[PDB]
């Protein structure tokens, strides 16, 4: 619910190759990096089952190559929240026939992008399951 | 990498017709990438880009249709024109590539404007409403950003508008409701009848449920009415399904028991607790911290041990580590187990999911439950704290020290003893600064001089001009106060301990020199650093000068009356004031609606039981949420039978003027309507001071002598005072007496011989002999030193 | 005024960190010339712009502290003849022009702007005598034996910074006879790292003897070994902190004042307290005594013990002073704190 501070897909070199601040109210590319730094540096590819930072939900994940960040508020249950996060790995994996890689990332961004807008759009998750998508999309 | 430049040049690619969707798309992609990564640039170029891009648009090249959406999408609250597409939007609108249509509208809406708002509208209406769920969704999202801006344009449509929200897809159903988050922001009543709709049907989206919960909950705090059945109803509903989140959600708030609900709910909860109890919902941790609150009830507590023991045991899962601290805390602990744990902790804390942070939080809680208190623990802890350490204690210390002060701890001798020592050989200059400052104030109120000195010397012992310096500064509050031996010696010491090292020399010299400069006693001082309540109201009232008599206020209102009921636009609370001569009703308020400001305001009162009516006063202007004063004035007749208790009839008159709150307008025109004004009744307690007599014996009789009226009733269906009692103590506001007041939850006989003095000076006196034979027959006397009161009391008491 | 102008100029020229209120105080003196010789309100205005600037900056936010203000006097300091002057200052606590200038100056604002721009018969008795370095073995083997009874066996060894080194050769236990058997030990060599000594030693059962004594020693302690040694105090402090922190033991309790007591302990360990400040080991003192010593195999050991000290209804017949012991290994170091603890008092060993 207009609830994504950003969803970022971050490299684990603290880099971010995706960020959409769906919702935002703080700025700076730097501060974004800084903010990123404290937490990323700290989580350092390691993640947690759950993590709350800022009273805010941090659901983040890692892949086998990439670090997934979503920032949200601990003010909206894990199970769902994760479900979207889950949705993110999985569909990308199946559809593409391949999940995220650094390589994958490097060849083309777009698909992520395409997906992303569809799934979520700002601080409101319009959707969180693949299938609909799968049919819906045909690129 | 990113850079704008290639691309602007590269815009000439637009010039080709032989292109591949891929080829261009990529180029398009490149620009978008710089940006996805981040870019910043000029409008001119953007505008240009548009044109350039825009330029291309023969095709339906589908792919082409998307990219632009993006592109455009990039611009929304910080845009550049709107018009250009327009056609293109319409083109979709008649044009069945369904798909496409939806993305485009959506961007526009942060970017929007009102004229242009006009545009979509008949259709739009349709459109939101239209067909396949998919399309409809697309529609929705679009508003919201426009809602930022506004959305009321929409809003209006509403009686009619909502009904379509009626759904047949889950996902959708969930969605409908948030828009209703703002809908319910707008309205509460609506919900209520509404709920019975929400309540009415079982729901689809777990998701839909959730918003309701918050809400539902939100409602509950003060009570969501007789949640009994609803709460219950809900209770199942939250309770089970195939979607976990609800059960949990419900669970955390709902406890209820300090000697309260625990019934089913504890079992269900237990099913859950246990069920969760290994990261099903790693959620479980948070809850214990507050969401599902714990501070227990006594047998209840004992039961809790096992669950906490699992976490305590497991030591893993970030979600686990946190959980360990809250559960243990909330439920509390025995000393003994702590011991086992201290060792566990010894390893654990450093990183064990990065335990230190949870722990600092835990620790902050520790400092609080014992902030220098269970000092033995504080010391055990202290030893341990320092010990287990790392370094990370310091941070904690900032809290801990603070805690100790909060108590203003008293096993300081010991507490301090540990602190002092350890800190010495637990280092960090920084801590010292803080503590110094505090200590600085405290000194000889807590004695133990030799020790304290003993310490102090040590603190200084350390090098640092700076470290040294603090002992002297702390000392000033101390010195000045002196202790169990200090003044003589205090004088001796500064002498005994002295230093060179220039600026360090200087510090000694200077303090001295400073010392040198004031009489040390003085030195220390500088450096170291009726005509009631209601009468006041008679005066407060006095600043006005339109009077037509007043007097001095005698007593004031026994109860202020809201003259407009609850949360009304013209919300009124009124207070009534009595003087020996006049009574003023001064009217307190919040011309409520931001709709209105009321102007040309005066207050009518029309009376039944006497007062001479001098004037109705109103406030000149009353804007929203802001007391202003209006008054109504009377002079009080005192020696008449029936002449100061009155009910007065109220009608509010005003010329009603509309507001723009943004920036208003205040103009001569606007038209009146008048609204009913609530009654004012005047009491026998706005006027009276309740008393004890100057001469009861005599007075008691005497008051009879001159004054006395009577009423008798014989009570045959009820043999209880109590009804009578409710009207009399309370109406008169006087004292029941002659040690003839008291009755337990029963009593055989009762007299109130009762007192206070009425306005206009003279007194109003009452004797109520209530007599129980076993019927009650009773003699009520009112006797008075004022004529108007005897008739009055008999009435008034009712 | 020359000085004043210079100060202002230099101040302007700098800006990039510092700390001084103290300086302000330093220029001022009890009295001093300021302005023409007086320009009253205008002069109050004079104080207001020059000082305000210092202040404006002051009012602004910080990084590392520079110094938390304690300018209480600072306030008088800014605002018969002497008495009159004082009164004027209190009241305060051309003029118009000065005030205006101060306002203009008002330097956090400036900083902010800059930032924006940037953006057995045989009885043998023996004891040890350690006579001067040399730990020497008094042995009485008295062979009150009925003959130079046959004797067993003895073995040499590396020892610590010592090595045992002599045996009187024969092995008879001459009848009814008393003998002095000397062992010199070699006192500067043989490392054996069996600390505190306490190393097993053999006298053997090897001839008119079925057994004997195998012994480990005990009786080998520190307090003695170390000699006093000395330091420059500033450096010392620095060092004190710097050293092998890792040991401490507490002083608290005795039979004496630390005058006699301290002397006794000092002599006992043969070690140094480096320096006094007369603050007073008498009226109380509330003295912390710094002690240093260097030994025979060269460890330097550092102490700060901080101690209450005897004196009627004032303080000291315990301590509750902490003896902070630094010696490189904690194990000897603490042990030293103990050792001293043994040393501290005087009672039945």
């Amino acid at each position: 619910l207009y609830t994504v501070k950003a969803i970022l897909i971050l490299d684990n070199d603290g880099d971010r190759l995706f960020a959409k601040y769906y919702d935002d109210t703080y700025p700076s590319v730097k501060e974004q990096k800084a903010f990123e730094k404290n937490i990323f540096n700290k989580t350092h590819r390691t993640d947690s089952e759950i993590a709350l930072l800022e009273g805010l939900t941090v659901v983040y994940k890692s892949s086998i190559d990439l670090y997934f960040y979503v920032i949200g508020s601990s003010y909206e249950n894990e199970l769902m929240l994760m479900a979207v996060l889950n949705c993110l790995f999985d569909s990308l994996s199946q559809m593409l026939r391949k999940n995220v890689e650094k390589r994958a990332l490097l060849e083309n961004m777009e698909g992520l992008f395409l997906a992303v807008d569809e799934i979520v759009d700002g601080g409101v998750i319009l959707e969180s399951d693949p299938q609909q998508v799968v049919h819906r999309v045909a690129l | 990498h990113l850079e704008k430049s290639a691309v602007l040049q590269e815009a000439r690619v637009f010039n080709e017709t032989p292109i591949n969707p891929r080829k261009c798309a990529h180029i398009l992609t490149k620009i978008l990438y710089l940006i996805n990564q981040g870019e910043h640039l000029g409008t001119t170029e953007a505008t240009e880009a548009f044109f350039a891009m825009t330029k291309l648009f023969q095709s339906n090249d589908p792919t082409l249709r998307r990219m632009c959406y993006l592109t455009i999408k990039e611009m929304s609250c910080i845009a550049e024109d709107v018009i250009i597409v327009t056609s293109s939007l319409t083109k979709d609108m008649t044009g069945k590539e369904d798909n496409y249509r939806g993305p485009a509208v959506r961007a526009l809406c942060q970017i929007t404007d009102s004229t242009m708002l006009q545009a979509v509208e008949r259709y739009m209406k349709q459109a939101i409403v239209d067909k396949v769920p998919s399309v409809s969704s697309s529609a929705l999202v679009s508003s919201l950003h426009l809602l930022k801006c506004s959305f009321d344009v929409v809003k209006r449509w509403v009686n009619e508008a909502q009904e379509a929200a009626s759904s047949d897809n889950i996902m959708v159903q969930y969605h409908a409701l948030g828009l209703l988050y703002h809908v319910r922001k707008n309205d509460r009543l609506a919900v209520s009848k509404m709920i019975s709709k929400f309540t009415r049907h079982g729901l689809k989206s777990p998701f839909a449920y959730c918003m309701m919960i918050r809400v539902a909950s939100k409602q509950l705090e003060e009570e969501d009415g007789s949640r009994d059945s609803p709460l219950f109803d809900f209770i199942e509903s939250c309770l089970r399904n195939k979607h976990e989140m609800v059960v949990y959600e419900a669970a955390s708030a709902i406890v209820n028991l300090p000697g309260c609900s625990a019934k089913e709910l504890a079992p269900a909860v237990s099913v859950l607790q246990l069920f969760c109890s290994s990261p099903k919902a790693a959620l479980r941790y948070a809850a214990v911290r507050t969401l599902n609150k714990v501070a227990m009830k006594h047998p209840s507590a004992v039961t809790a041990c096992n669950l906490d023991l699992e976490n305590l045991v497991t030591d893993s899962n970030r979600s686990i580590a946190t959980l360990a601290i809250t559960t243990l805390l909330k439920t509390g602990s025995e000393s003994s187990i702590d011991r086992l744990m201290k060792q566990i902790s010894s390893f654990m804390s450093e990183i064990s999911d990065e335990f230190k942070v949870v722990v600092v939080q835990a620790i902050s809680a520790l400092c609080q439950k014992y902030p220098r208190k269970h000092a033995v623990l504080m010391n055990f802890l202290f030893t341990m704290l320092r010990e287990e350490g790392g370094f990370e204690y310091k941070r904690a210390i900032v809290d801990c020290i603070i805690s100790i002060i909060e108590e203003n701890s008293e096993s300081k001798e010991t507490g301090l003893s540990h602190l002092c020592e350890f800190i010495e050989d637990c280092e960090f200059t920084v801590l010292a600064t803080r503590i110094l400052h505090l200590l600085g104030q405290e000194g000889p109120k807590t004695n133990n001089p030799s020790k304290y000195i003993r310490f102090i010397y040590n603190r200084v012992v350390l090098e640092h001009e700076e470290v040294r310096a603090g002992a002297v500064s702390a000392l000033a509050k101390f010195g000045a106060q002196n202790e169990e031996m200090l003044p003589s010696i205090l004088v001796l010491l500064k002498r005994c301990v002295m230093d060179d090292d220039n600026e360090v020399r200087d510090r000694a010299t200077f303090y001295l020199n400073v010392l040198e400069q004031k009489q040390k006693a003085l030195n220390a001082g500088y450096i170291l650093n009726a005509a009631t309540r209601q009468e006041i109201f008679q005066e407060q009232l006095a600043a006005v000068p339109e009077f037509q008599g007043l007097g001095p206020l005698f007593k004031s209102s026994p109860e202020p009356v809201a003259l407009t009921e609850s949360e009304t636009e013209y919300v009124i609370r009124c207070t009534k004031h009595t003087f020996s001569d006049h009574l003023v009703f001064q009217f307190d308020c919040t011309n409520t609606l931001n709709d209105q400001t009321l102007e040309n305001v005066t207050v009518q009162m029309e009376p039944t039981e006497a007062y001479e009516v001098l004037s109705y006063v109103p406030a000149r202007s009353l804007p929203y949420n802001q007391p202003g004063t209006c008054y109504t004035l009377v002079a009080l007749p005192t020696e008449d039978p029936t002449a100061v208790a009155c009910t007065f009839s109220c009608v509010m008159k005003f010329t009603v003027k509309d507001c723009d709150p943004n920036t208003g307008e205040i103009d001569e025109e606007g038209y009146e309507d008048e609204y009913v004004l609530e009654d004012l009744e005047v009491t026998v307690a706005d006027h009276i001071q309740k008393v004890m007599k100057v001469n009861f014996e005599a007075a008691w009789d005497e008051v009879g002598d001159e004054f006395e009226k009577e009423e008798t009733f014989t009570l045959s269906t009820i043999k209880t005072l109590e009804e009578a009692v409710g009207n009399i103590v309370k109406f008169l506001g006087m004292h029941p007496c002659e040690r003839s007041d008291k009755v337990p939850e029963n009593k055989n006989t009762h007299t109130l011989l009762l007192a206070g003095v009425f306005r206009g000076g003279h007194d109003i006196l009452v004797r109520s002999r209530l007599l129980l034979l076993d019927t009650v027959t009773m003699q009520v006397t009112a006797r008075s030193s004022e004529e108007l009161p005897v008739d009055i009391i008999l009435a008034s008491v009712g | 005024e020359d000085i004043q102008s210079v100060m202002t100029e230099v101040r302007r020229s700098l800006g990039e960190i510092p700390i001084v209120e103290s300086e302000i105080k330093k220029e001022a003196g009890e009295l001093k010339p300021e302005e023409e010789i007086t320009v009253g309100p205008v002069q109050k205005l004079v104080t207001e712009m020059g000082t305000y600037a210092t202040q404006s900056a002051l009012s602004s936010s910080r990084p590392t502290k520079k110094e938390e203000d304690r300018p209480p006097l600072r306030g008088f300091l800014l605002d018969v003849a002497a008495s009159l002057a004082t009164t004027l200052t209190k009241i305060a606590l051309f003029v118009a022009e000065a005030m205006l200038l101060m306002a203009t100056i008002l330097d956090v604002d400036r900083i902010s702007l800059c930032l924006k721009v940037l953006s057995d018969p045989v009885y043998a008795e023996a004891y040890v005598h350690v006579n001067q370095y040399d730990i020497v073995l008094d042995v009485l083997v008295v062979n009150q034996t009925s003959d130079t009874l046959q004797n067993c066996t003895l073995e040499l060894a590396t020892l610590g910074d010592l090595k045992l080194v002599e045996k009187p050769s024969p092995l008879t236990l001459a009848p009814h006879d008393f003998a002095n058997i000397k062992a010199n030990v070699k006192v500067a060599s043989t490392e054996n790292g069996i600390i505190f000594g306490n190393i097993v030693y053999d006298v053997s059962g090897a001839a008119s003897d079925r057994n004997c004594v195998v012994l480990s020693d005990i009786h080998i302690d520190i307090m003695d070994y170390i000699q006093p040694a000395t330091c420059t105090d500033a450096e010392f402090r620095q060092m004190w902190a710097e050293f092998e922190w890792e040991n401490k033991v507490t002083v608290n309790t005795n039979m004496t004042d630390l005058n006699d007591y301290l002397q006794h302990i000092l002599k006992s360990t043969n070690m140094k307290c480096l320096t006094p400040e007369k603050a007073l080991s008498g009226y109380c003192g509330f003295m912390a005594a710094n002690l240093y010593a260097r030994s025979i195999f060269g460890e330097d050991a550092l102490a700060n013990v901080s101690i209450e000290k005897p004196v009627h209804q004032g303080p000291d017949a315990a301590v509750t002073g902490h003896i902070r012991i630094r010696a490189k290994s904690q194990g000897m170091a603490l042990s030293l704190g103990d050792k001293i603890n043994l040393s501290q008092k005087k009672t039945s060993l």
